[PDB]
DNA sequence: GAGAAGGTTTAGAATTGTGA
DNA sequence: TCACAATTCTAAAAGCAAAAAAGCCTTCTC
RNA sequence: GCUUUUUUGC
């Protein structure tokens, strides 16, 4: 099928893998998440449920009246979005929670309330996501950037072999937690095991345990298995299970059974064990030697004296074992230690600590924890319990737990986020299995363990920080006063709130502004996930392995696009398909292969979970049916590529496109540019500055359609009809019935943006695209955005370049242009500068804006009203008035430079000052247009109601020749009968009164808002906004970019004399040196410019059958033979079916090349691109005989021509050119100011000192650090000597070494000059 | 160029000289700094002869 | 003054971080007197001294103890000691780094007919910096009578400013600055030659020296003011004074892409071509032959030329003879400076061979030949590369035939290899070892095979029978000739691009048998990313390092100055070749 | 409304903690 | 006595440029 | 005319 808004231009579209998924909607990151932030939510898990949920019910010291939570609703904006970007203030809306407040009795947790009091309270306004994932904060547009961090849970690190200067593993067990405090256990080079908090410092571990209610005893049995001795007749015959000896030597002789086993001097091996329990060996005799060399478990205590015979972990001693052996007691438990299989951590660790009971546990926490304040009983025992175990302080994320169980084998996955004793012993336990040897460490590069913030997550833990400190608040006060003379709102104050919200939204590192030229710019600001921000790493100690790409990104996180610089893979950007799990870690889809058969279920995979399977390649050829045609396939099982039989496979790749984020995916032959130059041009590709006129890429990815209608830039129809009205300002769109709701009549209109400026001072306008009569479907668009064309995505224009050195004005990455070029506007755009003036109330005098000047003749008061503001429309330069506004002289000048005309004037005035006569003028201006389109907005409803009126009134006493002699509206009093007819046709007369009515009531409004005055900054009278719009031309300077990566400066701007021409005649247009491909591998331009030249060749065929014009007949049969060429091509248009008026509109929109698509890792082919240039009529090499024009000799060695796409960044020569000769001086050191905006002068920071002495130019440097900076005297002394004729100076001393001296007098050290 | 002056109502110690680290004050008066700053901010009495 | 109270915008007033310390300091002293007169008890004057000390303690040196005190907003504020050190305190910041007026910045681009002595600069900027200056001459020449006048007429700009300004650019040296001025030929003296534009015009010469290519870099341009200034420039930072690097001996004025490749293929021999096998009677001869198509540009000929041995001390010797050379040899040696001699022009000419040349042109004849000899060099090398019209197609780089035989055997042999293992008879280790080897050496194969037809793929015939010569293709000259790129690059456009590196440094096992000419699949192209993502932070982190490193070595050694004649000693340094094992690395010639 | 008004990554040097 | 050696704390971490937005004390009161 | 945050270029 094809639409009747995509049949007018069709892209020959290359590529054989059918895909099956279609791309996703681009901005659900961030459209999902704040849907779940706002949303009234039974059973209140997430969004501001969870957060109320959490914080209350309230409760005071049982002050018998306490407070609880009903329903929070959201009221609706005072503003819309387009007045709030024109007036300032945020987009927002009003919260309202219905609170409870219930006042028990005396002695009454049985006692029911006494007294219920219930209202709404206002607390705070809370901005809102308008409905293209961005907010408007104060006027501006912000975006809230995603945050990759740490998930929290327990992370077993190594840390390598850095440590201790003799290449030992050390091994570390982290804890973190969502809100809390990280609790490290780790190992020392001594082997002893200790534990921290904050990161502050360190302890043994052990004394932990000694706090959590244990004795010795029970931490022995926890982290040990006993042996037992057994005092016999003979030498202390011992019980020995044979697994515990392998690996071993052989201490004595092993026997038993009147039999030797195994005997001394060997050691112990598999078959030894073997041999062992084969024979079901129970006890074996051993000398008192080998055990001596254990430790006794248990504190042993004498029956007799009641005295300790032999504490616990201590070594066992040839005169305690004799003291004891008579004690009576004939068992003893010591600990089986191995120095591999085991180790004996613990036991040194409990000879290292100060501690022997509770107390002394809690005292040393305390004492570690705030040193200054002397120890304390109960509040230590407070402290520690607080520290971890109280809720309200510390919380693991449900997330969180899911991580803590999964990483210690545990089996299920919900539980309690305050942490538990079994947790803690059971880390201990694991990370020292991980020591022992068993297991391996988890690295922190892994997807799996790093988890996606996002706009709705963070507002929500931003907005209960704000709640918890005022319920902090309310609970201070709600044990005091009379309660049952306060209502529920007079404590909240709701300050805190508001002031949290605003000031996260406001200024924070991650809600910043946008960037917004182009609509690439825009989406993919959007999808991007930032590992800065509070709450993760930063630049500086970022280090050196996360900046690398792990090889679990595959389709998660993109390769090729993250920009270079001090922030280089810490600014990720997020994959096509990738999708964030219900927890936050990122899934990527992959369609399901059970045997061979490559079956079309897709399932989400996360990034743990794709590890265990083995998952094919996205281009492995099957033979339309899902058998893999080759008998080795590639996959990717364990993060390394392999090859895999025919049939291991359990998963397949769903696209060819899904490990590229959005911004890569619009390079043609991504897959044949060095991966520098891809991301070189993904990143240039979002600069580039939209033109006057848009042209479409003509060498696409058939991702432009996409990118452009998944952004909020074009117009698009909202319910399919008829087009009923066109305009410039305006569409009117005529509902289809079917699609109508049920009724109000309803009509489509839609208000198209007319030259607004954007955040980087751009143009962003909106052109109508279709005509009148013209069916639209529902999602069709209407209305081309800044560099969109029939809503693709057109950045730049298609250039026709030639491949040569042009006499070395193509250097090294110049570019040559033709005159061609600047004469026909196609790099033209147009800048759009916001000046303001602020028209404060001063002292010596309130101020004023009088057009009344002193001190100027009539040159510059001739562009102006009597009010001193300028007409709308009148072009100004530097230096020029704008605004009127003088001294009791601060009148808004043009600044140097800027030109052009004055598209718009804004005046705000704050409510006390009488509005002034253009003021007058500018607000009657603005009802007007008010009215009227608010008039338009009528519609034919009361045409049909006087029809419907005269459809009843067909007859009976009606004079069917009057009916149209008086207007439609007395058809009412007419005669009839006195029947329903009559009762109709007073109701129709009702059904008149209140459409007046209702129209009426909404129509006052506006006069209210347009009337009033705004909020201005107090003690301001009002702000003036004048608006002018220069439009930039190309000019030497001017940089200039592909696709992949082939910037450029603009170097000459040659007449189209000049330039070389092919036999035919026709010029070239730009030349590109290509001395660039070889060295900087992008051998991408080289194949897009061939492809371009082949489709603008079968552009020139059709315009030439077509403009010499030949029957229908043919061009449905070239289109469709051009349209046919390739091979399993999937595209497969039938062109029979077109009506031959759709043809001729189609190729009418092909008589400037037909356009192309082309996938980025399955493109076209080179044989394919050959095929295309044979149907036209162009040489198959791709390289025509170019002529010279400045001496028309013919140029050896045929050169490479053909169309590319260029792209114009926003570094304008013109806004980098400065100079400066004498201005304004800083006030501390009198130096020269630093900018353009100041008239500021360049920095000749240290480096360039050094190449001064090193050259030995003395006195230059002399002068150009005394006199041209800093010395007062001497500067001005040189500027007259200068002047008069003679070029001397007098150096003195500098000004800003003075004020070092004397900043280092005001310490206490005499610094002074000698003799 | 022309300063001014304020007249501490008692002395006060120069923190520069007191912890550079190594000290001034530390090691001309031959005793530790922990001490020196405990007496300083008013925690300990320190005797004279 | 040294911390004002400067009102902002409109209403209100910006107090610096000082003022509140001192305004703090003042309360406390203000408090404990109080106290002290009224005699309190015990505890509160301890407590008030403590914390007027502390007062103080924050004032001299805020931060140094615990508790950093904080302002308005949540950070520290800067105390007189922080208002010194740290590279934003006056000795980092306003010192040795000062701002200067005088002074512009703009675009640099390519200005390929200027000499190697001059810098467009624009004629808004150049008017711009040049003001007092004019208005010197103005006052001087009458035009105008008072300082008044003039400034309203330069600011108006009539007709007369344009000639006075091209007055007083006539000999006045500009510094052109780039922006990490790394070495001392990082700063270098022009002369101004007014352009109509906006971007500074730089000689293609001095790009090598700056490290500046036009992707859109930008330099800053100075003015010396006094006579010493003007001196200073023109006789030590000139450009001319400067072509020979300072680190050693090797010259700064290579030839570098475009022009190397111009003289590579002017300077060549082609087997048959128009003109072949005639007799030239001098190289004027052989220009105005090729420029009437009658001759190819590089077509064996004989030629009778005369070249100038100066055996004879200080005078210049004549010698007349036949030689066998091209026409494009020829056409070049109408510019060779008189004293060399014609065997330095008579091969192709890379990149070694020519900055060799000029090198020789510099020992021999002195400064000024060379200096002329490297402009001629420029020009030549620009007419007769844009006349070779040397493009780069798909075509222009082949896969060789044999690849795929190459890695079909290849892939037996891991196979075999795999199954080896799969019996157990090979160790995980020596398996994996063994097959990098045998990958390693089909690496080899291929790309051998790949050089081995582009670097004589043309077979062309005299008059007959077939003849072999070194092949015309165009990046084969791109890389042979030293314009630029290297071997690695061309092996990696046409051959497999070997095996690539996991971030660890393990070497996967599974290389990319397939070149940029033919796709990636994605696999290959992720992998790919790992290496280069690598190398893009290697760089990014690096100059940091870097510049810290250069500043401690200058901040160390500079002091040394070279003072005296002979300090009278017998002792040094005993210099003998080193050796590395191997062969002699670094020769006894240069060394000592 | 608004005036008052007290508020990582390493390295190098220095300490002291057993350990003689 | 007096010597290593382990723990603690301080010092540093390229340059130039442009843009944009924020911003200048809580409270206590008449 | 100062501090910070963010971004971008080289
Ligand atoms: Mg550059």
């Amino acid at each position: 099928v094809y639409s009747y808004t995509e049949k007018k231009r069709i892209r020959k579209d290359f590529g054989k893998r059918p895909q099956v998924l279609d791309v996703p909607y681009l901005l659900s990151i961030q459209l999902d998440s704040f849907q779940k932030f706002i949303e009234q939510d039974p059973e209140g898990q997430y969004g501001l449920e969870a957060a109320f949920r959490s914080v209350f019910p309230i409760q005071s010291y049982s002050g018998n009246s306490e407070l609880q939570y009903v329903s929070y609703r959201l009221g609706e904006p005072v503003f819309d979005v387009q007045e709030c970007q024109i007036r300032g203030v945020t987009y927002s809306a009003p919260l309202r929670v219905k609170l409870r407040l219930v006042i028990y009795e005396r002695e009454a947790p049985e006692g029911t309330v006494k007294d219920i009091k219930e209202q709404e309270v206002y607390m705070g306004e809370i901005p809102l996501m308008t409905d293209n994932g961005t907010f408007v904060i104060n006027g501006t547009e912000r975006v809230i950037v995603s945050q990759l961090h740490r998930s929290p849970g327990v992370f077993f690190d190594s840390d390598k072999g850095k440590t201790h200067s003799s290449g030992k593993v050390l091994y570390n067990a982290r804890i973190i937690p969502y809100r809390g405090s990280w609790l490290d256990f780790e190992f020392d080079p001594k082997d002893n095991l200790f534990v921290r908090i904050d990161r502050r410092r360190k302890l043994p571990a052990t004394i932990i345990l000694r706090a959590l209610n244990y004795t010795t005893e029970q931490i022995l049995d926890l982290f040990f298995e006993k042996v037992i001795f057994e005092i016999r007749d003979n030498k202390l015959q011992m019980e020995l299970v044979p697994e515990r000896l392998r690996g071993e030597t052989a201490s004595f002789d092993i026997e038993a059974n009147g039999k030797v086993y195994v005997e001394k001097g060997r050691r112990i091996t598999a078959r030894h064990i073997r041999q062992l329990e084969k024979d079901d060996v129970k006890l074996i005799e051993v000398p008192v030697e080998y055990i001596a060399g254990k430790v006794v478990a248990k504190d042993y205590i004498d029956e007799s004296t009641g005295e300790l015979i032999c504490a616990a972990n201590m070594e066992l001693s040839l005169d305690l074992l004799a003291k004891l052996s008579q004690s009576g007691h004939k068992r003893i438990e010591t600990l089986f230690t191995n120095d591999l299989d085991h180790g004996p951590y613990i036991s040194e660790t409990l000879r290292v600590d100060p501690t022997n009971d509770r107390l002394s546990a809690l005292v040393e926490i305390y004492r570690m924890m705030r040193p200054g304040e002397p120890p304390t009983r109960e509040a230590a025992e407070s402290l520690f319990e607080n520290l971890f175990f109280s809720e309200d302080r510390y919380d693991l994320s449900a997330v969180g737990r899911m991580k803590f169980n999964r990483s210690l084998l545990r089996e299920e996955i919900e539980g309690s986020g305050i942490l538990s004793k079994d947790d803690i012993i059971d880390v201990m336990k694991k990370l020292i299995d991980i020591r022992n040897g068993k297991g391996e460490v988890d690295d922190i590069d892994h997807l799996g363990n790093r988890r996606i913030r996002s706009v709705g997550e963070m507002a929500e833990n931003q907005f209960r920080v704000g709640l918890v400190r005022v319920e902090r608040a309310v609970k201070e006060r709600l044990s005091l006063g009379d309660l049952d003379t306060l209502m529920p709102q007079d404590m909240i104050n709701a300050k805190p709130i508001s002031a949290a919200v605003k000031e996260f939204f406001g200024s924070s590192q991650l809600s910043q502004f946008m960037d917004q030229n182009n609509p690439l710019s825009e989406i993919t600001h959007k999808r991007r996930i930032s590992a800065l921000g509070p709450g993760g790493l930063t630049r500086e100690r970022a280090g050196f392995e996360v900046r690398d790409v792990h090889p679990t990104h595959y389709g998660r996180v993109c390769p090729i696009e993250t920009p270079e610089g001090p922030n280089i893979g810490l600014i990720n950007s997020l994959s096509v398909y990738a999708q964030t799990n219900e927890y936050g870690f990122l899934e990527t889809p992959y369609r399901k292969v059970t045997d061979g058969v490559v079956t079309d279920e897709i399932h989400y995979l996360s990034a743990i979970e794709e590890g265990n399977y083995v998952i094919a390649q996205a281009n492995s050829n099957l033979d339309e049916e899902g058998h893999f045609v080759e008998d080795l396939v590639t996959c990717r099982s364990k993060g390394e590529s392999s090859l895999f039989s025919r049939d291991q496979v359990d998963y397949m790749d769903v696209s060819t496109q899904q490990v590229v984020s959005v911004g890569a995916s619009l390079i043609p032959f991504l897959e044949h540019d060095d991966a520098n130059r891809a991301l070189m041009g993904a990143n240039m590709q979002r600069q580039a500055v939209p033109t006057l006129r848009a042209d479409k890429p003509l060498v696409g990815t058939g991702m432009e359609r996409a990118v452009a209608v998944d952004s909020g830039v074009t117009a698009v129809a909202k319910r399919g009809g008829v087009v009923q009205y066109v305009d410039a300002s305006r569409i009117v769109i005529k509902v289809n019935e079917d699609e109508m709701y049920p009724g109000e009549a309803g009509i489509d209109i839609y208000n198209l943006t007319k030259y607004t400026r954007s955040n980087q001072n751009t143009c962003i306008n909106q052109m109508p695209c279709v005509s009148l009569g013209e069916p639209v479907e529902r999602g069709d668009v209407l209305a081309d955005g800044p560099s969109t064309d029939l809503g693709e995505l057109a950045l730049g224009q298609n250039m026709r370049v030639a491949f040569m050195p042009w006499n070395g004005y193509n250097f090294e990455d110049s570019i040559l242009v033709s005159e061609r070029v600047v004469q026909e506007d196609r790099f033209t755009t147009i800048h759009i500068q916001e000046l303001a003036c602020v028209s404060r109330d001063t002292k010596l005098g309130p101020e004023e804006i009088t057009a009344d000047i002193p001190n100027v003749g009539e040159a510059a008061l001739s562009k102006l009203d009597e009010s001193g503001i300028v007409y709308i429309g009148a072009e100004v330069t530097g230096g020029d008035i704008l605004v009127g506004k003088v001294t009791p002289d601060s009148s808004l000048r043009v600044p140097n430079g800027v030109s052009g005309t004055v598209i718009d004037v804004q005046v705000f005035t704050r409510d006390g000052v009488e509005k002034d006569k253009r003021a007058l003028e500018i607000e009657e201006m603005q009802l007007k247009q008010a009215k009227k389109d608010l008039s338009e907005e009528l519609q034919i409803l009361e045409a049909g109601l006087f029809s419907r009126i005269r459809a009843v009134l067909v007859a009976g006493g009606v004079e069917a020749e009057k009916l149209d002699k008086l207007p439609r509206d007395r058809w009412l009093e007419l005669g009839l009968t006195d029947e329903e007819k009559q009762n109709q046709l007073e109701q129709l007369a009702e059904q008149y009164d209140e459409l007046k009515h209702e129209f009426e009531k909404k129509l006052e409004a506006k006069r209210r808002k347009i009337t009033q005055g705004d909020d201005l900054a107090p003690g301001v009278l009002k702000i003036v906004k004048v608006y002018l719009a220069v439009k930039r031309r190309i000019q030497p300077g001017d940089k200039m970019a592909g696709r992949h990566g082939n910037k450029g400066v603009i170097s000459k701007i040659n007449p189209i004399e000049d330039m070389p021409y092919d036999e035919n005649g026709t010029p070239v247009d730009i030349v590109l040196n290509p001395l660039g491909v070889p060295s900087r591998m992008n051998i991408g331009q080289i194949l897009e410019t061939h492809l371009g030249m082949a489709a603008k060749g079968i552009g020139d065929k059709i315009n030439a059958m077509l403009k010499q014009q030949q029957e229908v007949a043919k061009l449905r049969e070239f289109i469709q033979r051009a349209y046919d060429l390739g091979a399993d091509v999937r595209q497969k248009v039938d062109l029979s079916t077109f009506s031959d008026e759709e043809v001729m509109r189609l190729a009418e929109n092909l008589r400037k090349g037909m356009p192309i698509a082309t996938p980025v890792f399955d493109g076209a082919k080179e044989a394919e691109i050959k095929e295309l240039l044979k149907l036209g009529d162009l040489p198959t090499s791709g390289q025509i005989r170019l002529y010279d024009g400045r001496t028309g000799e013919q140029f050896e060695r045929p050169v490479t021509v053909g169309y590319m796409y260029m792209l114009k960044l926003n570094h304008l020569v013109d806004d980098k050119m400065h100079a400066r000769s004498t201005g304004s001086y800083s006030l501390v050191t009198q130096q020269p100011l630093g900018g353009k905006a100041q008239f500021g002068g360049q920095r000749f920071g240290e480096m360039e000192v050094w190449a001064l002495e090193a050259y030995g130019a003395a006195y230059t440097l002399q002068e150009m650090l005394t006199v041209k900076s800093d010395d007062v005297n001497g500067r001005t002394k040189m500027y007259k000597n200068i002047v008069d004729g003679n070029h001397q100076m007098e150096p003195g001393m500098p000004e800003s070494f003075n004020v070092l001296l004397k900043e280092i007098r005001s310490l206490g050290i005499n610094i002074e000059l000698e003799d | 160029e022309r300063m001014g002056h304020i007249e501490l109502a008692s002395p006060t110690a120069h923190i520069w000289f007191l912890k550079s680290l190594p000290s001034r004050i530390g090691l001309l008066l031959d005793m530790p700094l922990r001490d020196i700053e405990r007496v300083l901010y008013f925690e300990s009495y320190v005797v004279i002869e | 003054d040294l911390r004002p109270l400067v009102p902002l915008d409109g209403g209100r007033f910006a107090t610096s971080d000082l003022n509140d310390l001192y305004r703090r300091v003042i309360n406390r002293n203000n408090r404990l007197k109080r106290l002290l007169d009224l005699a309190a008890p015990d505890i509160i004057v301890r407590n008030e001294k403590r914390m007027l000390q502390e007062a103080v303690d924050a004032l001299l040196d805020n931060g140094r103890r615990g508790r950093a005190i904080t302002g308005s907003n949540k950070r520290p504020l800067k105390s007189l000691a922080d208002m010194i050190k740290g590279k934003q305190g006056r000795f980092r910041q306003n010192l040795l780094g000062k701002r200067v007026d005088y002074s512009g910045r703009s675009v640099i681009t390519v200005g390929p007919y200027l000499r190697l002595h001059q810098c467009g600069l624009p004629k808004k900027m150049a008017l711009e910096l040049f003001k007092p200056f004019i208005y010197g001459k103005l006052e001087l020449r009458g035009l105008a009578t008072t300082i008044k006048a003039a400034k309203k007429m330069v600011e108006r700009e009539e007709a007369v400013v344009w000639d006075i300004l091209d007055e007083v650019i006539r000999e006045h040296p500009v510094l052109l600055n780039r922006a990490p001025t790394l070495h001392r030929l990082g700063i270098q003296a022009f002369e101004p030659v007014l352009i109509e534009g906006k971007a500074i015009q730089l000689h293609p010469l001095v790009c090598a020296a700056y490290n500046a290519d036009f992707d859109g870099d930008q330099m800053a341009v100075h003015v010396p003011l006094t006579l010493e200034a003007q001196l200073e420039a023109r006789a030590l930072m000139m450009s001319t004074n400067n072509i020979l690097s300072p680190a050693n001996g090797e010259p700064i004025i290579v030839p570098s892409q475009d022009v190397v490749l111009g003289l590579y293929y002017m300077t060549r021999d082609c087997v048959n071509a128009k003109g072949e096998g005639m007799v030239l009677t001098g190289p004027k001869e052989a220009e105005r032959l090729y420029r009437s198509g009658l001759a190819s540009l590089h077509a064996r000929v004989k030629v009778r030329i005369t070249e100038y041995e100066k055996d004879a001390n200080g005078e210049l010797v004549a010698k007349t003879s036949l030689k066998d050379t091209t026409v494009g040899r020829a056409i070049l040696w109408m510019i060779v400076p008189k004293g060399l001699p014609y065997s330095i022009v008579n091969q192709a000419l890379g990149k070694k061979a020519i900055s060799k040349m000029l090198n020789t042109c510099y020992r021999i004849l002195g400064l000024k030949p060379t200096v002329i000899f490297a402009d001629q060099i420029m020009y030549t090398g620009f007419a007769y590369a844009a006349r070779s019209g040397a493009s780069v197609g798909i075509d222009d780089m082949v896969i060789p035939e044999k690849k795929h035989e190459i890695i079909s055997e290849a892939e037996a042999e891991v196979a075999e290899i795999q199954e080896q293992f799969q019996s157990g008879l090979v160790t995980a280790g020596e398996r994996y070892n063994k097959v990098i080897d045998i990958w390693a050496a089909a690496n080899d194969r291929v790309s051998k095979a790949m050089m081995d037809n582009l670097q004589t793929e043309t077979v062309i015939n005299r008059d007959g029978q077939e003849e072999k010569q070194v092949s015309f293709n165009s990046i084969y000259m791109m890389a042979d000739s030293g314009a630029r790129g290297s071997a690695a690059q061309i092996r990696q456009l046409a051959g497999m691009r070997g095996l690539m590196a996991k971030p660890d440094g393990s070497i996967i096992e599974t290389p990319i048998t397939a070149n940029f000419r033919e796709g990636l699949n994605v696999l290959q192209y992720f992998i790919s990313t790992h290496g280069a993502r690598k190398g893009l932070a290697d760089t990014a982190l690096k100059t940091a390092n870097s510049g810290y490193l250069t500043r401690r070595l200058v901040d160390v050694a500079q002091d040394l100055v070279v003072t005296e004649d002979d300090c009278g000693t017998h002792e040094g340094i005993m210099m003998t070749p080193v050796i590395e094992g191997g062969d002699v690395k670094e020769p006894l010639r240069d060394r000592v």
